[PDB]
């Protein structure tokens, strides 16, 4: 099943960077402001088969917002993004679900309150309620810690599926294959191997 | 009276320790995450060949899928002594088989030791294989 | 070909058009992509918006038309009133046409909602710049063109919503003060003619989509239009009763009976009370008869998840606790009603056992509102003591951890309030709950923890007897349960578990000695399991009970033979022994918080000598070799004992502030010339290695040694009471280690922590070493800003700790910015007016914070030649670095502090408070006033920054500024209306007279 899934929020808040981390791990420490909209597909494996979201990660700068409204049309799902450490990104959440649910009527909508991991939290759990009147999930993340970071996608898989049960399962791990050193290569490797092991690792002071 | 109505079960798990994995992008020279999670040693009960099977932290993907090659070296990270770097000719977690640099970092220099000598020990068990 | 669109020099091909748009919306990848560009540039074409005509009416593609609206959006809310009359009226008729076209085509107006919306929302920004006074006829003719077609009708509720939005709900932060009330009168005037439609098709009824609508837009009327139109007509009957049966009305109708419990109403009236009464009764009865009896099932009912289950759930808690924390006393007298109340509590009972985290938070702040109620209203309580048993069973089994601090806090505040009401039912709950953990029953790790968590809360609530007989029962059970336990994973939940409740229960503690010393030797053992979790939680629960009990350590106890501290110390080697560095940290800062009890200083003092000698002796044989050997300091081993020994001082530091203060003396000189030997190390190993050297193991364990040495003087100079020794001690020995080592590093090599350790000497001793902040600037400014002025990215600890030393060092020492060379001062300009430009709010703030304050500091000094020339060279800097930040929309969290400071620049001049002239001879008549001159300096700066403005607007606008400029809250609205006009056209003047 394929699902169209729109990111939306203020410019800074993780949106992107939160989609990097679910696409190939990876966490972009840099602030590349996303232009317009960039799609990616993302599969989870459930307990009830594959699941796709064609993933609508659109710009929340106002001076790259493309086509804005434009992107929402016939998602199926939605998550809304601020920063924890920004009240701005907080106060304006109630600007983007205006915005989505004009164009998206009827969709299961994630609220996500992102950097959690920084110690100086700037909007209060106390303060985050406006997800109640409006029906939508709520969940603390941090794309950066992983903090409930596969929460909006199970939740909303169990909307769209209609499968309060659906569970993400172990993706089923192919023997891998026996490898044959190139000769040829030799010479190529012990390069690139010098350049990895003379660059450092990042975030050598975390836990992992 | 009628009553009411992964492909890692063929393995042994020979070393389970946390890591957090690293692949190399040469075009933007930089260490990149792959995943966090265990990272396990499976000895497959058949081919009695041992790979390295890693998988994310809550989303259970793989980042790493490889067979501990004898031909692999683990090399010291400038910036770490709890990580190894070496070169994966075939990993195959993103589907095709593709060559990498990884770097895997471990909770502490003990994790990373011992990390090395089951490295080892799975060499020489898939050199026997 | 796609590209094509974007020739305008040649007509627009439609079908290419909707060729890129399905491309963009269908395609995949690098299809997508190229589209996707290509229509970004079509849409933000400023002549596109003359191509949403063809496109409307030519193309067959929704996805086209929608982003043609998208086009058309744009030109009607920022450049509309540049068109002549006839274009506007055109457009207006277009968009009129259309939208009535749609909605009489039966097929599109049901499989073209996107479109009608967007084209609805379309309209809407039409009224918003035309309506009323170009548009006096729209609702009259929509009031009449609602009874021609359902389709209309049902529309016409759609264009009425989006206008109440635009107008109540998102006018204040898109308008001008003055527009925004324009149209709020504009709709409340005619909200009599629109109410009757709405009203006369709520009774009509039929057709459910169009029931819906008129409920959608009713939900938006309910924010702002007086309570008549509910309470004098048959309106609340009808929410309460005929749309609660139906289901498709059921959801907006509770919405709408939520803000009714919201109206502003009379607080006299009988009948109006009667009325408040009889909605909440009706809709009650219908929600028991149509939906679910008050004994379902709830929490499965949301598990299962059919049709729109949770939403109606979730809209029900919201309706209840809404209507109940404002009308409860309404249920309460009267015995006729008070099964509804008691209902009313039990829909929220269940409600409240959802296994739904953002639900149960809804519920928890009313049970909070509630039992705070019969804590301390007289006569209350007997009403809900079947509500409040129910509620403690729920609180217990969803107890979080401390660690989820707002939610751990008000459930233990739920909790504490419904022990207050009946300790024995709490009490009994608990034992049994205990019970059920002991025959296994409901043994589980969670099950333990959570009861564990809850018997915690409740510590402080029991007289001291009954909490006596509660805790021993308690710890007897647990006690029990971990005997029975098998394997260390199970007992070591229950010992956790065990030792959270005894850290909880410190009155207890304090009340019995032999208990409290058994449970900090049991502590001590547990440091010696390696079991995971045990020994972090044998230090947790060590320094937290010493936090509370710490005065049972400092005396001697009767029938000890010394202070319990003295047992501590004396045994501590084997105590540690098998502890992470982290835990000996936590171990030692606990032993600090006790010996910071005994007041008696020669005691104090021995006790602080007796803790220290491990790190001492070790300290001491390493300065020694150390010094002997300048080479054993590159053994990682040695680092890491240094870094070690350093930290536990940190830690004990932290605990005794002011106390530290003879053991940060023994360390010091030494502590200081290895400040030193390491910093050469560093350089040294950044020289021969390269940049890379400051990745490597071995140089971060050599910086780990510099931070924790400047953490540890930071640490205690920030809790000084003696700042004399402070001066004369510590400052001139620490200055000289660390500011030229920190110049004399490449950027990569200089630590933050150097600013962040001076921002404490500077706060804390500024004003006694005038000399020592000049060294401190000379040292860390100039070398600072170059590493922190080409991005605003590079370098972020020391672009944050460089503005909190700033901004302590202009509050504290100005005049070593008053000794600064004229080439250092315009720098000293410069880093403020960066600063303001960072996102970075840590930076944006402290940098518009030293701005005020540094106005205030030229201020001070009065007529004199520096105050003069700072304003002439930097009054206009000041003032146009903050309009641009306030005007460039890249700084709208700065936003209150820009108006403070644009205020205090601007107030300067109109109170006439700066003595020289700001303009240059020759460049105005030279009586003029510094007023005359700054209206005009500004008239022309905003002229030139925003060309679209006219000239009575910019004039208007700063008319309106000058006047506010002693009124905050006024003179940021006129920014405000400022930041809606400059992004448009044709922004009335007249605005800017708001009051
Ligand atoms: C003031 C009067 C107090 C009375 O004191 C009584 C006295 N007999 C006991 C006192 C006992 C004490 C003070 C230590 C207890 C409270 C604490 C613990 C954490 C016991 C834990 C388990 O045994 C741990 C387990 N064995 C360890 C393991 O294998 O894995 C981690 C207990 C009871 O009779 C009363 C509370
Ligand atoms: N501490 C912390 N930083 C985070 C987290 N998620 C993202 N960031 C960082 O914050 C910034 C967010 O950048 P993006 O993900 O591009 O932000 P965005 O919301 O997509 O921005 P636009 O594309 O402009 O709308 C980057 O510097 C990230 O590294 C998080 O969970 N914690
Ligand atoms: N000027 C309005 C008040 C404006 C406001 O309170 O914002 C009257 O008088
Ligand atoms: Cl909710
Ligand atoms: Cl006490
Ligand atoms: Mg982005």
């Amino acid at each position: 099943v394929q699902f169209k899934l729109v990111l939306v929020g203020d410019g800074g808040t993780g949106k992107t960077t939160f989609v990097k981390r679910h696409l190939t791990g990876e966490f972009e420490k840099k602030y590349v402001a996303t232009l317009g909209v960039e799609v990616h597909p993302l599969v989870f494996h459930t307990n009830r088969g594959p699941i796709k979201f064609n993933v609508w990660d659109t710009a929340g700068l106002e001076k790259f917002g493309g086509l804005r409204d434009g992107y929402y049309i016939q998602a199926q799902c939605a998550i809304i993004m601020f920063d924890v450490t920004s009240r701005v990104t907080y106060k304006n959440v109630p600007n983007w679900h205006r915005d989505l649910v004009r164009v998206c009527e009827n969709i299961p909508i994630v609220l996500c309150g992102n950097k959690v991991d920084i110690k100086d939290r700037k909007v209060k759990a106390k303060s985050i309620v406006f997800h109640r009147k409006k029906n939508l999930q709520y969940y603390d993340i941090s794309a950066k810690s992983n903090y409930n970071f596969e929460k909006p996608f199970l939740w909303l898989a169990r909307k769209l599926i209609g499968d309060p049960n659906l569970e993400f399962v172990a993706m089923p791990a192919a023997a891998p294959p026996e490898v044959v050193m190139d000769p040829a290569l030799a010479a190529q490797y012990e390069h690139d191997l010098e350049v990895a092991q003379t660059t450092a690792l990042p975030d050598e002071d975390d836990d992992l | 009276f009628e009553p009411v109505v992964t492909m890692e079960e063929d393995e042994e798990v020979l070393y389970k320790v946390r890591a957090k994995l690293f692949r190399f992008d040469a075009d933007a020279k930089e260490w990149k995450e792959r995943g966090t999670g265990d990272c396990k040693f499976l000895k497959n009960k058949k081919t009695n060949k041992v790979r390295i099977l890693m998988r994310r932290d809550k989303t259970l993907k793989i980042c790493a899928n490889h067979i501990i090659a004898p031909e692999y070296t683990l090399k010291p990270n400038v910036g770490s002594d709890r990580s190894w770097v070496y070169a994966c000719t075939a990993d195959i977690a993103e589907g095709e088989a593709e060559a990498f640099t990884f770097a895997i970092r471990f909770g502490s220099k003990e994790n990373a030791d011992k990390f090395k000598e089951e490295f080892e020990k799975a060499q020489e068990i898939n050199k026997k294989a | 070909s796609m590209e094509g669109i974007l020739d305008f020099s040649n007509d627009l091909d439609i079908a290419l058009l909707d060729q890129v748009v399905s491309t963009f919306y269908q395609g995949e990848g690098v299809q997508q992509k190229q589209a996707q560009e290509i229509l970004t540039k079509f849409q933000d074409n400023p002549d596109a918006w003359e191509k949403v005509d063809q496109i409307l009416q030519f193309s067959t593609n929704p996805q086209s038309k929608f982003i043609a609206l998208s086009i058309l959006d744009k030109l009607i809310t920022r450049k509309w009133k540049l068109l002549p009359n006839d274009h506007r009226i055109g457009i207006r008729n277009f968009v009129v046409g259309m939208i009535i076209s749609m909605c009489q085509d039966d097929e599109v107006f049901k499989t073209q909602k996107n479109l009608i919306n967007k084209s609805d929302l379309t309209l809407v920004q039409i009224l918003k710049q035309e309506w009323p006074q170009n548009w006096p006829e729209f609702i009259p003719e929509l009031i009449g063109s609602s009874s021609s077609s359902v389709n209309v009708c049902e529309n016409n509720m759609i264009v009425l919503k989006l206008l109440s939005e635009e107008v109540f709900d998102f006018s204040a932060e898109q308008m001008t003060q003055a527009k925004a009330l324009h149209l709020k009168n504009s709709m409340s005037k005619e909200f009599e003619q629109i109410f009757k439609l709405c009203f006369q098709v709520l009774e009509q009824g039929s057709s459910s989509s169009l029931i819906v609508a008129t409920l959608e837009s009713l939900l938006r009327y309910l924010h702002w239009i007086p309570y008549r139109y509910i309470y004098e007509t048959n309106i609340l009957e009808l929410l309460s009763t005929k749309f609660m049966t139906s289901p498709d009305t059921r959801a907006i109708t509770l919405k709408c009976l939520t803000e009714v419990s919201n109206l502003k109403i009379p607080q006299d009236n009988d009948l109006i009370k009667r009325q408040t009464v009889l909605f909440f009764q009706n809709t009650l009865q219908q929600i028991a008869t149509s939906v679910m009896p008050v004994t379902a099932d709830l929490k499965a009912t949301y598990a299962n998840a059919n049709g729109n289950d949770q939403s109606f759930l979730q809209d029900l808690a919201m309706f209840l606790t809404t209507y109940l924390a404002r009308n409860r006393a309404l249920l309460e007298s009267d015995e006729s009603l008070r099964e509804l109340l008691l209902n009313a509590h039990q829909y929220l009972i269940q409600l409240s056992k959802i296994e739904e985290r953002e639900l149960f938070k809804t519920t928890l702040d009313y049970w909070h509102n509630l039992v705070a109620d019969l804590f301390y209203e007289p006569l209350k309580k007997h009403i809900y003591e079947e509500i409040c048993s129910q509620l403690r069973l729920v609180i217990i089994e969803n107890m979080v951890r401390p660690e989820e601090i707002q939610l751990y806090k008000s459930e233990r505040e739920v909790l504490v309030y419904l022990t207050h009401l009946n300790v024995i039912d709490t009490e009994e709950i608990m034992i049994s709950k205990l019970a059920r953990q002991i025959d296994g029953s409901e043994w589980s790790w969670h099950n333990i923890n959570t009861l564990s968590w809850a018997i915690g809360s409740i510590s402080g609530t029991m007289s001291e007897d009954t909490e006596k007989r509660f805790v021993v029962t308690v710890i007897k059970d647990l006690l029990g349960l971990c005997e029975q336990k098998r394997g260390k994973d199970n007992k070591a939940v229950v010992a956790r578990d065990i030792m959270y409740v005894v850290g909880e229960y410190p009155r207890f503690l304090k009340a019995h000695w032999n208990f409290l010393r058994t449970v900090i030797l049991k502590l001590f053992e547990f440091m010696h399991e390696t079991h995971e979790g045990v020994q972090d939680m044998a230090c947790d629960t060590f320094i937290k009970i010493v936090q509370k009990c710490k005065y049972h350590f400092v005396i001697q106890q009767p029938r000890e033979s010394e202070p319990f501290i003295q047992t501590i110390i004396r045994d501590i080697q084997k105590t540690t022994a098998d502890l992470q560095p982290q835990q000996v940290h936590t171990f030692y800062k606990a032993c600090g918080i006790i010996i910071s009890e005994e007041r008696s200083v020669a005691e104090r003092n021995r006790l602080l000598s007796d803790l220290m000698q491990l790190p001492n002796m070790a300290w001491d044989t390493i300065v020694e070799q150390s010094t002997a050997n300048p080479t054993l300091l590159l053994d990682s081993e040695t680092v890491k004992i240094i870094a070690n020994i350093i930290k536990t001082n940190v830690a004990v530091c932290t605990s005794m502030g002011a106390d530290f203060y003879p053991q940060l003396g023994h360390i010091y000189y030494n502590m200081l010339q290895l400040y030193r030997a390491v910093s050469s190390m560093i350089s040294t190993q950044v020289a021969a290695e390269g940049l890379i050297a400051t990745k490597t193991p071995k140089v971060r364990g050599l910086r780990t040694i510099k931070k924790e040495i400047l953490k540890l003087v930071e640490t205690y100079i920030s809790k000084a009471r003696n700042l004399d020794d402070v001066v004369k001690v510590l400052v001139e020995p620490l200055l000289n280690a660390v500011l030229e080592d920190y110049m004399n590093n490449v950027p990569d090599a200089r630590d933050a922590e150097v600013l962040n350790c001076m921002t404490t000497v500077v706060e804390k001793v500024g004003h006694m070493i005038p000399q020592g902040v000049i060294l401190i600037l000379q040292s860390v400014f100039e070398c600072t800003l170059d590493m922190i002025n080409k991005d605003f990215t590079e370098y972020p600890e020391h672009r944050v700790e460089f503005y909190k030393l700033l901004k302590v060092i202009n509050e504290k020492s100005f005049a070593a910015f008053l000794e600064l060379p004229p080439a250092a001062f315009k720098l000293f300009v410069d880093a403020i007016c960066w600063a303001f430009k960072h996102n970075n709010r840590d930076v944006e703030v402290n940098g518009l914070q030293i701005a005020l304050d540094l106005v205030k500091n030229i201020e001070r000094m009065g007529n004199v030649p520096f105050a003069n020339e700072f304003h002439k060279n930097y009054f206009f800097i000041f003032v146009s670095e903050t309009f641009f930040v306030l005007t460039d929309s890249d700084h709208k969290s700065g936003f209150s502090k820009q108006a403070l400071l644009l205020m205090k620049l601007i107030s300067l001049v109109y109170d006439n408070k700066i003595s020289v002239p700001l303009y240059q001879e020759a460049e105005v008549p030279q009586g003029t006033s510094n007023q005359v001159y700054l209206s005009q300096y500004l008239a022309n700066m905003l002229s030139n920054a925003f060309p679209h403005l006219t000239s009575e607007q910019i004039a208007s606008f700063l008319s309106a500024l000058t006047k506010q400029c002693k009124d905050l809250v006024v003179f940021k609205g006129t920014l405000r209306d400022f930041l809606v006009q400059i992004k448009e056209v044709g922004g009335d003047p007249t605005d800017y007279l708001f009051a």
